[PDB]
């Protein structure tokens, strides 16, 4: 949080108040705090826009150097910590197997969509969608073509 | 001292007798050698107990450094025969002091635990992170003596 | 929802047992850390809505 | 009863011991993760909507 | 299924005459349907059949046991039998004309235990076709 | 004497500001100055930075000037808002070292014995260096081998500074250099690795072209110490992997029934709710 | 030279490399494992050595050319396999 | 499924519905034996107080359980013939050529030549009754059938076995019911796009 | 883009949380928590986490400057230590003890509803006990009979200890008697013990005296969490108590707790058959 | 630095932590504050700001008593 304002003398409030001025710009996402309004600043004239220098020579400098991973991209890690972790991906997918069970009981007849509001259990279809599937799916084949790519280099 | 301590030599207790047994038979004063090693009954039970240490002393330093020795070989290191050779084998490991595991019907050894695939690719991946931190170090190094060398 | 969090970091709502409904749109309000708290009523109920 | 790991090659007349490696029981799991995923919901689903 | 009940029966024990005898009684069925010369090719071929399961069955069998199990009362023949089996690459029955030898299996290779993935992954390739077919199955009026 | 530094991302784009905004009148191309922060666990870290206008002339390198009275006072208002933070050393563009190093080392080191250089490429962004880390060693260059100056360097790695992580996510906005996209982005984090490692092994080989050549000086000493290590390392081997034949190819075969299944499975679970759902509505919209 | 190409360093290898009795290799290679020249496994069914080095010294600046061909054929081998991967990447990375 | 639900000795009567209360034990010993061959049985119904009792009351009921617990067969096959006729002589006869004997040999030869990886068939076949042809023709018949998980070198008389580990024979169930499972999503492929 | 988007806005902070008690999740998308120090409001209940672990009156997380729900602690015994789980250890069995029956046909028949019976207890018409109270001395061990039973029967068995209990922990005292319940409902074969009541624990005859006021709420929830139970699950609740005189009539009156056993001193017939036991 | 009591620990890197006299709150330790040391009932000293335990503390010796 950035918010600059002005203090004003006593004649502004008692001219055309809302010393912002006749333009259509710093009404754009101007939402003063709860606690700025009652206080005189923030109140008094204005609420400033902010902007970011965000100038090439020095933004292209920092997006290429600062947050810097170069040759960090050919880690391996085949199974350092990851067969206890596929241990664990299959305990929370059995996990989903009960829930995706669960599921394909209740299955009512009646709109399940009715029975799905009332009875939300955060299951394998409806909240542990496919994306964390996805996630295991992608480590997975991550560490592999890694391992293999690793595996043709080695000659 | 010097040679028995380390390094790993083969003590041979047959070429000891002779190489460092000096102190048996002539020495400086040789009067706790005679205590111990010339002794008649006592003496010949410390005899022993030095021709039993030098097994487990070469079993041992064998260990960390042979990975699988033949039958004879390794019998003929320990000065004994076959059976004799197995036995203390069997001696040290019910001691747990070494990872042995012996195929006695082919009379082979094996000092090495199964390595499971998953610290396997631990230490290929960890070879592999120590070859990637010496690529950036290597890197870095004939760079900056390259630009040493072409200020000219 | 981050706009929720946003909000919720200023504890966004505050629980307030309701007691007396006065009519110019004013609810007295009891609130567990404080106890009574004056206030004016929200524009989606009305004063009656109390 | 499980009490030791080995083989008995009584033609060769002897035991080969081996060291059974217990970390595969990610296999099993995955197994019984097949099967109660897949059995109960595949068959009673879709024979429930035979018509779609 | 009755009689083919009795010709799965027949193609396990390989034996000849009963099931030549239930052909004669109930092929004409067989006839109808167009398989009676395919069902002469089984008849022919119960041995063939039969040599695979024994084969699986054993480890190192004899040229002699396996005729005398399948009705063959020949060495030679079993032995073009076992010749010809293996060039179908059906089963792995080797020959060694001294008595026969078979190999064994072997411990898991490279490859033993990808076979399945890379002729199950095909698992997505369905997965994208449904949602093809959503895409085009989700008309809004 | 320390065993490593790290540089913070709080410097890197001070350093360059300072640069540009001194650079305005001073086109010598040398920007000298000093780099503030603390040095605790044998690991050095860079919180301030300051510029000097600095010239210099190529006879002898010995030609330059600074304002001390002005650094100095730097330095003391710099202690008096954060006590922690001291000189960790001093800095110089340029990348192209010239000789008035050992100069400047010598006089600014009555602030920080372990005096260290470090050079800043404003304009330059190779691959990823920010900057570069330099220690001064001059006891003797080798046990058989003459006089020498052999800075050397330190290694570096750009550490990871608490409350910023807000400033340059609002800043960039745009990149979002995170794993977000988990698939496509490691796709990229591959890509630029091979790009790193096939770049910097070809310098490598440029390297030992060029020792084999003779046109340079040959760092020998130091050079064949680390790489036939690295040459011989065996990382060949394939019989591990015949030991390891599943090494995790029965993960492999279980992701391949239990994940491309599942999304297969789930996949066809919405499209068949839709189609119930699609003829349903056809059958009874009338 | 063998950058684990040879890895079977057998009686005879070591026999033509060092012209030794049999008998004296257990204290070789005993010796060179106490130095640091190799620290593999030593078996003696096969008399395999295995290689590893951690005590590198000069290598023959003028027979450089080895170690330089070796490392471009690694840079030929790396580049070659991320030009594939890419050509099997091409429906992502395009 | 039937045993799970059938070893609770909590009977309505004394001696009732299933004709008597040793009538119960001998239906809990023929399911049990056809349930599993030597777990940690020993504390599921050896442990039990009642069901020694009772096979104290019935000796040659006993004779054979123990039998199979001991993994005696030369007793054992004499004792199992005996249970099979005593089958027959009871309505409740359905396995009569599929669970009576062959089932329970399944689980004993399974037993009996695990742990072991070559057990020669002439001594195997006195250490199994008499007969070395007779067990020759029975492991035969069995490979045939599925189990027996083992190969017979005729030419030497030999019974190498095919035990796969713990890995290769999970890996194999996994490789079976991915079968199953693909034959299921393909007629599931069926039910859409029609 | 939009991919990119949905794991763009997924950050949470992903930082170090806190705990506020949860309430009650009123409907989705609101909620009403309480913070240890109270100050209960109402927050916003993110979808990322809902009824698979969002029991009524369990501990839960939030974040640490936004106070929202993003966690739930399973556990519930360590939160105020109080003892764990006794079960599944024998200390001393069951007939071992050296005071014989007192009387322990009372406690058999409390241990009557761990050891199943539940089913008996329907169809036969009898209304099982409940609540056992023991207003005995040290004598017989007051616990020999709750460390035991426990392992007669495996059931799980805690501590709580009453004089512990009331501290500066009374505003989670209502939580605490909420998480030890969840504990014990988890678990069906378990027993409340609970230890030195008479001193501390709501005595009547002796005015408020500040913090009393807070004892007596503590009991409030106490009583409220044993209504709520209404005999849901086949758990046992049991107090040891030196003398009964003091106890608030909400626990002692019938519908509550019924069963009243006093273990007297030693016996001096039982006395000898205790020595003989222990020697 | 505010200063609690970490009654437990509610993950490896999630601890709850009672302040002497306000709530619970919980905090984590950021790279290096050597968790595994921390016990339920150990000293740490925390910040509404900085969110974390930037240093750790042993314990008190009634130094009314001690003097
Ligand atoms: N076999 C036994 N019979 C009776 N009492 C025993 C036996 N073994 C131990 N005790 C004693 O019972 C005591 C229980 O004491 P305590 O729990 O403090 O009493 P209360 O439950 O009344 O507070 C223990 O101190 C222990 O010494």
């Amino acid at each position: 949080v950035i918010d600059a304002f002005r203090l004003i003398n006593a004649n502004m409030m008692v001219l055309g108040h809302e010393p912002r001025q006749t333009t259509s710009n710093l009404g754009h996402l101007n939402k003063p705090s709860i606690q700025a309004l009652i206080h005189g600043l923030n109140r008094h004239y204005y609420s400033i826009t902010i902007n970011y220098r965000k100038n090439e020579l020095e933004q292209k400098m920092l997006l290429n150097l600062h947050k810097k991973s170069w040759m960090e991209g050919l880690t391996l890690q085949d199974y350092s910590e990851h067969c206890k972790h596929n241990e664990s991906v299959v305990k929370e997918m059995l996990e989903l197997a009960k829930n995706y069970n669960k599921a394909v009981e209740e299955e009512d007849k009646m709109t399940p969509e009715q029975l799905a509001i009332k009875n939300v259990g955060k299951q394998d279809p409806k909240r542990h969608l496919e994306e964390h599937v996805d996630v295991l799916m992608t480590s997975n084949i991550v560490q592999c073509l890694a391992a293999m790519l690793d595996t043709v280099v080695f000659k | 001292l010097l040679k028995l301590f380390t390094t790993m030599e083969l003590m041979r207790w047959s070429t000891l007798v002779e190489d460092y047994g000096m102190e048996l038979r002539k020495g400086s004063l040789e009067s706790p050698a005679t205590d111990v090693f010339g002794s008649t009954e006592e003496g010949e039970k410390r005899w022993k107990d030095l021709k039993n240490r030098v097994v487990e002393h070469n079993i041992r330093i064998m260990a960390k450094y042979y990975t699988r020795i033949t039958m004879k070989r390794m019998a003929q290191l320990l000065d004994l025969s076959v059976d004799e050779s197995e036995a203390f084998l069997s001696n040290l490991v019910v001691n747990k002091t070494i990872f042995a595991k012996v195929d006695r019907l082919a009379g082979i050894i094996n000092f090495q635990r199964p390595k499971d695939p998953n610290n396997l690719l631990n230490d290929w991946s960890q070879k592999l992170n120590s070859l990637m931190s010496l690529v950036n170090k290597t890197t870095h190094l004939i760079a900056k003596e390259e630009m040493i060398h072409n200020l000219q | 929802l981050r706009e929720e969090l946003q909000l919720l970091q200023e504890q966004g709502s505050y629980v307030g047992e309701v007691v007396r409904a006065m009519d110019k749109k004013k609810v007295l309000v009891k609130v567990h850390p404080e106890g009574k708290f004056v206030v004016d009523v929200d524009k989606n109920i009305d004063i009656n809505d109390v | 009863d499980k009490k030791f790991h080995g083989i008995l090659d009584q033609g060769e007349g002897v035991l080969i011991i081996f060291d059974e490696p217990p970390v595969d029981k990610t296999y099993e799991a995955a197994l019984e993760t097949i099967q109660n995923m897949s059995k109960v919901v595949d068959s009673l689903y879709n024979k429930a909507k035979k018509l779609t | 299924l009755m009689p083919y009940f009795l010709l799965t029966q027949a193609v396990r024990t390989g034996n000849l005459a009963k099931f030549n005898q239930v052909l004669d009684q109930f092929g004409e069925k067989f006839q109808a349907d167009g398989t009676y010369t395919l069902i002469i090719r089984l008849r022919h071929n119960v041995i063939k059949t039969g040599v695979r399961m024994i084969s699986l069955s054993y480890s190192r069998i004899s040229l002699a046991d396996i005729a005398q199990k399948l009705q063959l009362d020949s060495p030679e023949d079993a032995e073009f039998i076992v010749a010809k089996a293996i060039r179908d690459g059906v089963i792995e029955a080797s020959i060694n004309h001294e008595k026969g030898y078979v190999q064994s299996k072997e411990m898991i290779d490279i490859y033993s235990t990808r076979e399945p993935q890379l002729a199950f992954h095909q698992r997505i390739s369905f997965c994208l076709d449904i949602h093809n077919m959503s895409v085009k199955a989700m008309r809004f009026p | 004497a320390v065993q490593k530094v790290v540089v913070h991302p709080l410097v890197l784009l001070s350093v360059v500001d300072h640069f540009n905004r001194i650079g305005k009148v001073g086109n010598q191309k040398r920007v000298v100055g000093v780099l503030l922060g603390s040095w605790q666990k044998k690991v050095l870290d860079v919180s301030n930075s300051f510029a000097v206008p600095f010239d210099e002339d190529d006879k002898d390198d010995s030609v330059w000037f600074l304002d001390h009275d002005y650094l100095e006072n730097m330095y003391g208002m710099f202690k008096k808002v954060n006590a922690r933070e001291r000189i960790v050393g001093w800095y110089h563009t340029g990348p192209k070292l010239h000789k008035n190093d050992i100069a400047i080392n010598e006089l600014m080191k009555r602030y920080c014995p372990n005096s260290v250089l470090v050079i800043i490429d404003v304009k330059p962004k190779d691959l990823g260096l920010p900057t570069e880390a330099y220690i001064s060693v001059e006891e003797v260059h080798d046990d058989g081998t003459p006089t020498s100056k052999t800075f050397e360097h330190v290694t570096s790695e750009i550490g990871a500074e608490e409350a910023e992580e807000v400033g340059v996510e609002h800043l960039l906005r745009d990149i979002k250099d995170t794993t977000v996209g988990t698939l496509s982005q490691r796709i990229t984090n591959q890509v630029h690795g091979l790009k790193g490692l096939n770049s910097k092994l070809l310098d490598i080989r440029s390297y030992l072209e060029k020792v084999a050549t003779g046109k340079l000086p040959i760092n020998h000493q130091i050079i064949y110490q680390l790489q036939d290590v690295f040459n011989l390392l065996p990382d060949v081997s394939l019989q591990e992997f015949v030991k390891a034949f599943y090494l995790k190819t029965n993960d492999q075969m279980v992701v391949v029934y239990l994940a491309s299944l599942i999304r297969s499975v789930v996949a066809l679970h919405n499209l068949i709710n839709n189609k119930i759902a699609n003829r349903d509505a056809e059958k009874k919209e009338g | 030279t063998r950058p684990a190409n040879h890895r079977q360093l057998t009686f005879e290898e070591i026999a033509k490399s060092a012209k030794i009795t049999v008998n004296e290799v257990e204290l070789l290679v005993m010796k060179a494992l106490s130095v640091g020249l190799v620290k593999g496994s030593i078996d003696e069914v096969d008399k395999r050595v295995h290689m590893t080095w951690v005590q590198p010294r000069v290598l023959d600046l003028q027979q450089i050319k080895g170690m330089k061909d070796r490392l471009e054929f690694w840079c030929t081998d790396v580049k070659s396999m991320e030009m594939l991967v890419e050509h099997q990447a091409h429906d992502i990375l395009t | 499924q039937a045993a799970e639900l059938f070893l609770d000795t909590v009977s309505t009567f004394t001696s009732y519905e299933l004709m008597d209360y040793k009538t119960f034990v001998t239906y809990t010993v023929y399911v049990s034996m056809i349930a599993l061959e030597r777990p940690d049985l020993r504390e599921k119904v050896i442990k039990g107080a009642e069901i020694l009792e009772v096979l104290h009351s019935l000796p040659a009921v006993r004779q054979y359980l123990f039998s199979l617990y001991e993994c005696r067969y030369s007793v054992f096959f004499q004792s199992l013939a005996v249970v099979e006729q005593e089958m027959k002589k009871d309505w409740l006869f359905a396995p009569h050529y599929r669970y009576y004997v062959r089932e329970m040999r399944i689980h004993a030869y399974s037993q009996l030549l695990e742990s072991y990886r070559s057990l020669t068939l002439g001594y195997m076949a006195e250490a199994f009754g008499v007969g070395v042809e007779f067990i020759d023709q029975e492991l035969s018949r069995f490979i045939a059938a599925g189990r027996l998980h083992c190969k017979i070198d005729k030419v030497n008389e030999i019974v190498e076995t095919n035990r796969p580990d713990s890995k290769n024979w999970q890996y194999q169930e996994t490789i079976k019911k991915g079968d199953l499972l693909l034959n299921r999503v393909q007629k599931l492929s069926r039910v859409i796009n029609m | 883009e939009f991919l990119h988007a949905q794991e763009e806005v997924k950050r949470i902070q992903s930082i170090p949380l806190v705990i506020g008690q949860f309430l009650e999740a009123v409907d989705q998308n609101t909620a009403i928590v309480g913070s240890t120090t109270g100050s209960n409001y109402y927050v916003r209940i993110l979808s990322t986490i809902d009824r698979e672990l969002l029991k009524p009156n369990a501990s839960v997380a939030l974040h640490k400057h936004s106070n929202a729900l993003v966690d739930v602690l399973p556990p519930e015994a360590d939160s105020s230590i109080m003892m764990l789980t006794s079960d599944q250890k024998p200390d001393v069995m069951y007939a071992d003890i050296g005071g014989m029956d007192i009387q322990k046909q009372e406690v058999r028949e409390a241990v009557e509803l761990p050891l199943t019976h539940f089913e008996l207890y329907k169809q036969i018409g009898i209304d099982p006990p409940r609540g056992v109270l023991m207003y005995g001395p040290p004598g017989c061990g007051k616990t020999m009979l709750a460390k035991a039973v426990a392992h007669h029967t495996t059931a799980a068995f805690i501590r709580v200890v009453g004089s512990e209990f009331v501290q500066k922990y009374l505003g989670e005292g209502p939580r605490m008697v909420r998480d030890v319940f969840r504990l014990a409902k988890e678990n069906a074969p378990a027993i409340i013990f609970i230890d030195e009541i008479d001193a501390i624990a709501t005595k009547r005859f002796d005015a408020q005296t500040g913090a009393d006021r807070e004892v007596q709420r503590i009991l409030l929830e106490l009583l409220n969490q044993m209504d709520g139970f209404d005999q849901n699950v086949n758990v046992k609740v049991i107090m040891a108590t030196n003398r009964a005189d003091t106890l608030d009539p909400a626990l002692l009156r019938p519908g509550r707790l019924d069963r009243k056993i006093e273990f007297p001193l030693p016996d001096r017939r039982q006395k000898r058959l205790i020595f003989s036991t222990i020697t | 630095q505010i200063v609690g009591e970490v009654l437990k620990q509610l993950t490896e890197e999630k601890f709850i932590v009672k302040a002497t006299n306000g709530p619970r709150y919980v905090v984590g330790c950021r790279r290096q504050l050597d968790k595994s040391k921390l016990k339920p009932g150990t000293r740490v000293a925390l910040d509404m700001t900085t969110l974390t335990i930037m240093r750790y503390l042993p314990r008190e010796v009634d130094p009314l008593v001690y003097n």
